[PDB]
DNA sequence: CCTGGAGAATCCCGGTGCCGAGGCCGCTCAATTGGTCGTAGACAGCTCTAGCACCGCTTAAACGCACGTACGCGCTGTCCCCCGCGTTTTAACCGCCAAGGGGATTACTCCCTAGTCTCCAGGCACGTGTCAGATATATACATCCTGTGCA
DNA sequence: ACAGGATGTATATATCTGACACGTGCCTGGAGACTAGGGAGTAATCCCCTTGGCGGTTAAAACGCGGGGGACAGCGCGTACGTGCGTTTAAGCGGTGCTAGAGCTGTCTACGACCAATTGAGCGGCCTCGGCACCGGGATTCTCCAGGG
């Protein structure tokens, strides 16, 4: 018969559907072939990238006395951080309002 | 003799409620019949959606606040405290609108 | 019955766990991850392939993924990703 | 007789609604003067993004303006919008 | 199986025949342990018998903690005061008020609980749904059952949650547009019994199921008095600028997101769409009447009603056409009282039962579709103008019996303003269809 | 010799011609357009994927073009090529 | 037999190559089909930019009392017309300069 | 003694400077700068003429448009000379 | 190499400054210009450098350079 | 304080030389013509979901108004910094040469990816319950502002 | 300059509820196994173009100095905005009534991919001349002192 199926992500070590990501890739219209590790290598990136958003935002939502993370965990995750910044500088995230920030002129003294 | 804030605590007391929170501060109506009058130019017996009239709402505010924030910072440049429409043209014209 | 709707909410999740074992997170949360994902996603495919009609190759491979993700990503997250890439790839054909 | 209209429609936002932007951009003193250019500024943007949003929905031959055309527009304007697909 | 003349505990209540044998059959209800529907359209009243079965189930095995009775804010000081004129022993507490006042009328009168009727309305209920889920109910009292006709509905949702031993609703418009009304009332009077949505199929085994647990008795055929009203339809035909606009908004700058809806009030009066709305203020002059036929048809039958009689009453299915009309009225060459939904309601009781007068000389009145409730029946009122009619026939048949209370011993007249090829004439043949659907079901 | 370079000078040239007769170009204004005809192209090809992307179609068609310019170019600019690109797919039906 | 060959470009009377434009399009990666009509309308639309913009850089190159067209010309006709600026705002041409303008504070007294 | 006053010749340096078209800094100077910084990417690259030509004309039409945002924002501080202060505000509001 | 830098001298920072269209010029002015000037060329040579180690060579070309300009949004005409 | 010269700076006209633009050929490669086919989309049909127009009630929010206070703005004096100009170095610019590295092309091979078929299991829609978050309410705390000796 | 009074805010606690986390069942797409073919790696060779050097030249930078104008701190003022309080209104939510339009299914056709032969369009190479750069010389205009207006 056939042996049984592991599927690439496990084989890879991976937590993200290497699977799925070949199949964008060749019905995205990209190119006309793809490679066999490059849906395998854009997963990984995409799962670390992940992982460092999600970090950030359990640890803002940690200092903030919460459990589940909001729109405005994610946002604060992702400012004050300038990688990510930099990476979202263009994008809007929905109900995650502005970080606080107040000139030094206002402020009396 | 009653208690009177000075001209400038509220204001900040203001800043920072509204620096905390993340709800939308435009009304949701009159948003909609603005929406629909600026549609109707384009084309007329058109249907929104109820969530295009959120996002078109969403981005209108992130747009006006990130604009108020350049704005207070050519004020404060010009070594002032109210802002200004030359401000506000001022800040259009160096980003490019 | 309706369509199914393809998210990456389930392998978000399991990032999420590995993360932060005991924590949650919001529907608008999850909505917001996957669009950032799909955006990710597509940056970097575009990147790839204009590199490949660049250099008039018609294959996206693992050096143009890697060429995009220097490409794109800001310094120290683009040494990291590329060794996270790297270590997959030896992985997925070591023994595979 | 008693038929009039009430009030056109750019007014419906509010000198508050735009003293309660201003607070959330930083802004400590207004001027009287900043209102009627803040909502010409906002019409002007809402042009814009309206015009593509109709753009794409007529090309998709529907009259339902729908979220996705609206993240579309904006996608191409540059002022990419998370959460809404 | 129980009393046979008026109840003893009754203070000057002059209840007949018709009202003892609704309390016997509702405490039989009660014994059984079944729910009910008391489906009395007019002319037999339901506010009597539910305060009789109150004050009975407090003077017999005692019962007098927590009882529930949900009424329309614009009758809550009536129906106060009809308990208090007519059953006085039992105590009586009322929610109403803006925060504060439903906080200093819970802590002063709820937790002490010294009460054995709570009357509120559907707004306050909803409000303090979470304050009056702590108390155990035993006699839920519910009028116009109709109000939760819909499931999906938070007032619904709400009922529903409720604890309530027994329930006992009240309405005279038991069916409106289909069976789902129907069969949302048994169920939320039965959920155990009416779990599923479920000639034989239909109308003689509704009447089966619905024998045991219903009530529907005719003032005619219950009093004989009351003499009936007699309903004329006039074709009115329709200007040509009237026609022109007509085509004009149907073929296709101006809104018409709805279609039906803005090619529809048409015929009533052009000049009540944008465009050419009227402009310039000039005076009040004759400007309005000329341009539309049913106005000038309705001016042209003015005098012979206003000979004789002459409290019309008329009935309009635009408010635009009903408050301009109210403030057009007075100019026109007559005196006139106004109702509409932005008239206050604690004003508006008063007001209107006080304009209830022998004499006026008035000649006019006018009352919405919906801004009239039930209650406050004008004895001179002769003459019914409809001057178009709503979808639903429930409405219009409580906007024509409103006036056909005892109060009422004259023949009353009943006129109908139709016009030709337009969807006024399938408003009305739906009209005619959904209330020959009611009588089969509630008759038969 | 010389591997083959493809460029669009020559049809440059010739709507020169045509719209100012007696007017030269030098060398580096025929690259500075041969550039911002392949920058026009690439954006107005582009859009169109997109759009064929989002409607989940898979052709290219006049109606795509079309929206495309619509997206792109302002106003007059929009109007005039619309209307010129329908005299020309008009012309194309005709003449086929 | 056949006949004599008909450019596509000349059927639909058009300066601009409707073959290479084809060509180009099925060689892009845009789409996995193309249509008939598109690369035709496509050609229309260039050669009217084209057009646009040579006729503004030679009326602006016979001003200055030249007959050959150069990059300075070709950057005042973008950078006067307001549409053509509009597409070209975040484009950089070589040789070109600036329009001459000088803020009238600056100008004296 | 001819002395022009102090601020014609600024505005007749601004003006022939506006007209010509001509890069203004020092060919060899920019290509040394070009090379070391090159040093750090990558060791022992070598250079096509024309990119570092092209990178110096990018360089000057970045730092032109600067200047002109940075007067602009001189103006508005009721200024004629400008700062780095100005040069910095310039930067933030265009997005860096 | 070192201190080229340096070689941006006074004189073409004042030319630059005339084109952009300013009179007067701060003293501490052409230190800022050098910084600025450092970090775009730095993002554009590491662009540029990225895109020469995928193609697997050791010469920076023009078109490599206009690659990496028009990722950065600044498209330049005229060389390619 | 408006005229008048004196002095640079600039422009306009004419003559001269050079290199790039524009025209003319060969050929080869990409575009045209003819014919076949299969699949994507056009067209028709149907269900049901959601969108539009309209009523009543509540209540937060908007609107209007009066008082006073920081704040924007005009003006003045000081001083130091930047500019204009002449002079000395300095290095860029240009022309020429020599050599080697490396970019570009061509041929050959093989190995990696497209395409197919089969099957099965991971992923999605759907229900359902319970715990984390939202809210009300009552303390404790921090902060702001103004009055009273002495600053 | 502190003391104290009046606001606001942070915090603890108790209820409640609805959205999230998990389960279940099914089904569509991914994995396993195989076959072909053409894209790309690899080697070799050519030539061009980049770099290093060197000399002569002249324009450009660096340096110093005198002086005027612009930056900046200070003062005075009138006034437009912030704060609070009372009155009105229309937003928000809950319902009514209706139907149009989106979204999925199924069939058929006509349109674009694919292939083969043919050929003329466009590209590289080549050559000549005239448009443009440069130079010179005279005419024109702008700017800045000096003072008589
Ligand atoms: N005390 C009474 N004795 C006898 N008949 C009465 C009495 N009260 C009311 N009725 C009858 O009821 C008619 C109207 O009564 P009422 O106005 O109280 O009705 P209602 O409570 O508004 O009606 P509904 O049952 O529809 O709620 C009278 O005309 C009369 O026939």
């Amino acid at each position: 018969t056939r042996a049984k199926a592991k599927t690439r992500s496990s084989r890879a070590g991976l937590q993200f559907p290497v699977g799925r990501v070949h199949r964008l890739l060749r019905k995205g219209n990209y190119a006309e072939r793809v490679g066999a590790g490059a849906p395998v290598y854009l997963a990984a990136v995409l799962e670390y990238l992940t992982a460092e958003i999600l970090e950030l935002a359990g640890n803002a939502a940690r200092d903030n006395k919460k459990t589940r993370i909001i729109p405005r965990h994610l946002q604060l995750a992702v400012r004050n951080d300038e990688e990510l910044n930099k990476l979202l500088g263009r994008v809007t995230i929905a109900q995650g309002g502005v970080l606080p920030n107040i000139q030094s002129v206002l402020l009396p003294k | 003799k009653p208690h009177r804030y000075r001209p400038g605590t509220v204001a900040l007391r203001e800043i920072r409620r509204y620096q905390k929170s993340t709800e939308l501060l435009i009304r949701k109506l009159p948003f909609q019949r603005l929406v629909r009058e600026i549609a109707q130019d384009f084309k007329t017996d058109l249907r929104f959606q109820s969530s295009a009239v959120m996002a078109l709402q969403e981005a209108s505010e992130a747009y006006l606040v990130g604009l108020f924030e350049d704005t207070n910072l050519c004020a404060i440049h010009a070594k002032r405290v109210t802002i200004m429409p030359k401000d506000i043209q001022l800040a259009r014209r160096i980003r490019g609108e | 019955r309706k369509t199914r709707k393809e998210s990456y909410a389930i392998y978000v999740y399991k990032v999420l766990k590995q993360v932060h074992p005991d924590t949650g997170i919001s529907s608008k949360a999850m909505s917001i991850m996957n669009s950032f994902v799909n955006d990710v996603f597509e940056r970097i495919a575009g990147e790839a392939s204009r590199l490949a009609h660049y250099n008039k190759r018609s294959t996206i491979t693992s050096r143009e993924i890697q060429t995009a993700v220097r490409l794109l990503l800001p310094g120290e997250l683009a040494k990291h990703a590329v060794s996270e890439g790297t270590k997959a790839v030896t992985k997925y054909t070591s023994a595979k | 007789r008693h038929r009039k209209v009430l009030r056109d429609n750019i007014q419906g936002i509010t000198k508050p609604a735009i003293r309660r932007l201003a607070r959330r951009g930083g802004v400590k003193r207004i001027s009287g003067l900043i209102y009627e250019e803040t909502r010409g500024v906002l019409k002007v943007f809402l042009e814009n993004v309206i015009r593509d949003a109709v753009t794409y929905t007529e090309h998709a031959k529907r009259k339902t303006v729908t979220a996705m055309d609206v993240v579309y527009a904006l996608k191409r304007q540059g002022r990419t919008l998370y959460g809404f697909g | 199986t129980r009393f046979e003349d008026s109840p003893s505990y009754v203070k000057w209540g002059k209840l007949r025949d018709y009202q003892v044998r609704g309390l016997n059959w509702l405490i039989s209800l009660y014994e059984n342990g079944i729910n009910g529907i008391l489906a009395d359209e007019m002319g037999l009243g339901k506010t009597l018998q539910t305060i009789s079965l109150l004050g009975y189930m407090k003077h017999y095995r005692n019962i007098p903690g927590p009882h529930m009775v949900l009424v329309p804010k614009s009758t809550l000081h009536n129906w106060m005061s009809e308990f208090k004129r007519w059953v006085p022993t039992l105590r009586s507490v009322c929610l109403i008020g803006d925060k504060e006042q439903r906080a200093a009328f819970v802590r002063d009168v709820l937790l002490p609980g010294e009460w054995d009727v709570c009357v509120t309305s559907y707004e306050m209920l909803i409000k303090e749904k979470s304050v009056f889920k702590k108390f155990n109910w035993r006699y839920l009292v519910i009028d116009e059952a109709h109000r939760i006709k819909n499931e999906k509905s938070k007032l619904s949702e709400i009922v529903r949650e409720f604890k309530t031993t027994n329930r006992l609703l009240l309405t005279g418009t038991p069916l409106q547009n289909n069976l789902h009304e129907l069969w949302s009332l048994l169920n939320f009077l039965l959920p155990d019994v009416f779990n599923s949505a479920d000639d034989q199929k239909l109308v003689e085994r509704l009447h089966m199921v619905l024998r045991p647990f219903l009530l529907r008795r005719i003032k005619a055929d219950v009093e004989k008095s009351l003499p009936p009203k007699k309903e004329v339809k006039i074709y009115v035909g329709l200007s040509k600028m009237q026609r022109e606009w007509y085509t004009r908004i149907l073929m296709k700058k101006m809104r018409l997101l709805n279609i039906l809806m803005q090619l529809r009030k048409c015929c009533n009066h052009p000049y009540l769409f944008d465009g050419a709305e009227p402009g310039p203020p000039y005076t009040t002059d004759m400007h309005l009447v000329t341009n539309s036929g049913k106005m000038v048809v309705l001016d042209k039958l003015l005098p012979k009603l206003k000979e004789q009689g002459s409290r019309v009453l008329i009935f309009s299915q635009m408010t635009r056409v009903l408050d301009i009309l109210e403030d057009y009225c007075m100019w026109r060459n007559y005196e006139y009282c106004r109702l509409d939904g932005q008239t206050p309601h604690d004003e508006r009781q008063d007001s209107i039962n006080a304009y209830n007068e022998p004499n006026s000389t008035k000649f006019v009145f006018m009352l919405s579709t919906r801004a009239g409730g039930l209650g406050i029946n004008l004895a001179t009122a002769d003459v019914v103008i409809l001057y178009d009619s709503d979808w639903n026939p429930q409405v219009d048949l409580q906007a024509m019996d409103r006036a056909h209370r005892i109060g009422q011993t004259k023949t009353v007249r009943v006129f109908r303003f139709i016009t030709d090829n337009t969807v006024e004439e399938r408003i009305v043949e739906r009209a005619e269809m959904k209330l020959r659907l009611d009588s089969i079901v509630i008759q038969q």
